[PDB]
């Protein structure tokens, strides 16, 4: 999406975390905004020695390289569970004979 | 938990800010050099001052991380960049009369002419007139007059402008934790921290002492040769076992000989390799100069370019009213934009140009993925070594055979080789001693055993030891000669030169016996040899994430420069220029001068 995303100086309007206290888990998702803790004193709420905010934006500019440009990603997980099947695929016709 | 992580953060948010910060320079640097202008040189100037206020703001954190008990290389070198102060150790006043100086310096260096004695009329700046009367003109009076009288204008003129230089330099050296200035350049091949690959800053005064020694039977052979060609033109003045003018030198500084070549022809009723003739009927241009280049960047195993590489690159002047900066120069805009800079002709000079600038940018495309402060040069002499490499296997004709523009009924002969490598050794063989004069004489001014009154005594001393030159006319106190060259008056390092000079041959011999050639290197040729690129790659990828010594070691079998692979590109000219120098008298004699009586 390189044509379509990209922002001169960089679409901040897209984010992403750079440190946190934890992995996650499958299809987990956090928003918070704790400051990332390293060292035993407290941040108080602003980054700096052992602290750091850990969501950055990201440099989309129409300069990017192909590593670089934006990318639009959509992850298609498929759950097969007791639950009766409520998606299916087209199936085939043909004439009437 | 610990303290690592703060350095690991600290890096990796000076490495998101400080990567788009300083693109924004070099991209704004690019649309100057693309369209001169006085809209562009305003955000070139405002875009260098944005980021170079954000690398001092950044270093209040980098000090507060003590490096220590710490042993991780890539925390140490990155850190080590933003703890360094620099010219920020100095009060604004000291600091400010540093850049006057310098300012000052340039404008007197770049400004300089000279009027004829008999022609007050006529003055010729020093580009492109000076530069002409000492590379084209033969006569002995022009070329004196110029020499002279531009170490009385411009060479008295830059002394006291020279000893500000030095005075508040070695203060800011010395506290960023340096014997002197002259240390700090040093330090650029600076190790610490790494076993059994260590180097130490004064390491490069005995390196350079004995590379030097090594050269001279190369260099003095030479230079008898060419002295006994231009004691055939200037007989009245030059003696057969004395020392060579400095004004006859090819050069307002005295570098190169290589403006030299036609008074010091081995052969010239015998032809030499060129492709201009060949280029012009097969109907190239900029692009395909630069696209069957890249032919052999992909024939030797390296990496291709991108498609917005080719497309946005600049092939020539796109007119007066937007004229662009025609200089060849290899950009790294960022984040994988890579272009080049270069107003290409149908010419062998811009032929091998390409290749030189094209090797500039496979260097930063290998550690382009490294951190943003790791994502730079081990040190000066790879990053302009590695590009002479290229250029000098392109212009081999083996190379211009396979690609068609050499005819193949082109005969090659033994005559017709020393020709070619006559005429290099002049540029490389008369230039690495003149280096290692220089930076020698100006490391002995830092750190100040040379008083500032006994600028020009020594350096006539030195010259008529180290290089065997001697000036045209003799000069008192009062003159400073290396304070008017370029690299001097504007902040600048000469000994890469010195370094990149023999780091060529090393990687070349490297890369030779990776493509298996036989015999000397100047007959060889890496082309269509798959293995040759890839090795160089190995060595282009890791930046400056590892000691240059390691790169050297596992490459060209060597932890610092070495003269070995200089005499084995130029063996046989050993052996023309020791049959030349039977008539003469070889190395020099200190006792002769042009003005002697």
């Amino acid at each position: 999406s390189n044509n379509l995303d990209s922002k001169v100086g960089g679409n901040y309007n897209y984010r992403y975390r750079l440190f946190r206290k934890s992995n996650l888990k499958p299809f987990e998702r956090d928003i918070s905004t704790e400051i990332y803790q390293a060292g035993s004193k407290p941040c108080n709420g602003v980054e700096g020695f052992n602290c750091y905010f850990p969501l950055q934006s990201y440099g989309f500019q129409p300069t990017n390289g192909v590593g670089y440009q934006p990318y639009r990603v959509v992850v298609l997980s498929f759950e097969l569970l007791h639950a009766p099947a409520t998606v299916c695929g087209p199936k085939k016709s043909t004439n009437l004979v | 938990s610990t303290i690592e992580e703060q350095a690991k953060t600290f890096l990796d948010k000076f490495n998101h800010e400080a990567e788009d910060l300083f693109y924004q320079s070099s991209l704004a640097s690019w649309n100057y050099n693309t369209n001169i202008t006085e809209e562009n040189v305003q955000n070139m100037n405002n875009a260098g001052d944005k980021w170079s206020a954000f690398l001092k703001e950044q270093s209040t954190l980098a000090q507060m991380y003590p490096l220590q008990e710490i042993q991780n290389l890539t925390v140490k070198l990155q850190l080590q960049a933003l703890q360094q102060n620099g010219s920020s150790v100095l009060s604004e006043d000291k600091s400010k009369r540093l850049n006057t100086i310098l300012n000052t310096m340039s404008t007197i260096y770049s400004t300089g002419k000279v009027c004829n004695p008999d022609n007050p009329q006529e003055c010729l700046l020093l580009e492109p007139g000076l530069n002409e009367i000492m590379a084209n003109s033969l006569d002995y009076n022009e070329r004196l007059w110029a020499w002279e009288s531009w170490r009385s204008e411009v060479g008295k003129q830059l002394r006291p402008l020279y000893e500000e230089y030095v005075v508040l330099k070695n203060e800011m050296a010395r506290a960023n934790h340096y014997e002197d200035y002259g240390d700090y350049w040093r330090g650029d091949y600076e190790v610490n921290g790494v076993d059994g690959y260590d180097y130490s800053r004064g390491q490069l005064i005995e390196d350079v002492e004995h590379t030097f020694e090594e050269i001279k039977p190369l260099y003095e052979h030479l230079h008898a040769y060419v002295r006994a060609k231009l004691m055939n033109a200037y007989p009245s003045y030059i003696s057969p076992i004395g020392c060579l003018p400095a004004h006859l030198l090819g050069d307002m500084w005295g570098r190169f000989w290589t403006n030299l070549y036609s008074l010091t022809v081995p052969f010239g009723q015998k032809p030499n390799i060129d492709v201009t003739d060949a280029m012009v009927d097969q109907a190239w241009d900029a692009q395909r100069i630069f696209k069957e280049a890249e032919k052999f960047f992909v024939s030797v195993g390296l990496p291709n370019m991108t498609q917005g590489f080719w497309e946005n690159s600049m092939l020539t002047d796109p007119g007066n009213v937007q004229k662009a900066v025609c200089h060849p120069t290899a950009w790294d805009l960022g984040k994988g934009d890579f272009r080049i800079l270069m107003c290409t002709k149908v010419t062998m000079d811009d032929f091998l140009t390409a290749h030189h600038e094209m090797g500039h940018i496979q260097y930063d495309m290998a550690y382009a993925a490294q951190p943003f402060l790791l994502r730079n040069g081990a040190n000066e002499g790879f990053h302009e070594a590695v590009g002479e490499i290229m250029s000098l296997s392109a212009a081999t004709p083996k190379h211009l055979k396979s690609i068609g523009l050499l005819s193949p009924d082109f005969q090659e002969d033994n005559e017709t080789e020393i020709n070619f490598l006559l005429k290099q050794a002049l540029t490389i063989v008369g230039t690495l001693p003149f280096t290692y004069m220089l930076e020698k004489w100006r490391w002995m001014v830092f750190k100040g055993e040379i008083p500032k009154d006994q600028w020009m005594k020594k350096w006539w001393e030195m010259k008529r030891e180290i290089v065997g030159v001697v000036e045209p006319v003799p000069h008192d106190e009062t003159y400073c000669d290396p304070a008017s060259l370029f690299h001097v008056s504007n902040d600048y390092s000469f000994i890469r030169y010195y370094t990149r000079t023999l780091y060529q041959f090393q990687f070349q011999e490297a890369l030779c016996q990776a493509a298996k050639h036989e015999g000397p290197l100047h007959k060889c040729d890496i082309s269509n040899s798959t293995e040759a690129g890839q090795k160089l790659f190995n060595m282009l990828r890791l930046g400056k994430s590892e000691p240059w010594t390691l790169a050297l070691e596992n490459v060209v079998g060597a932890k610092n420069m070495n003269v070995r692979p200089l005499l084995n590109y130029f063996e046989p000219l050993f052996t023309w220029l020791k049959d030349q120098n039977k008539n003469s008298f070889v190395g020099w004699s200190t006792d002769w001068s042009p003005y002697a009586d």
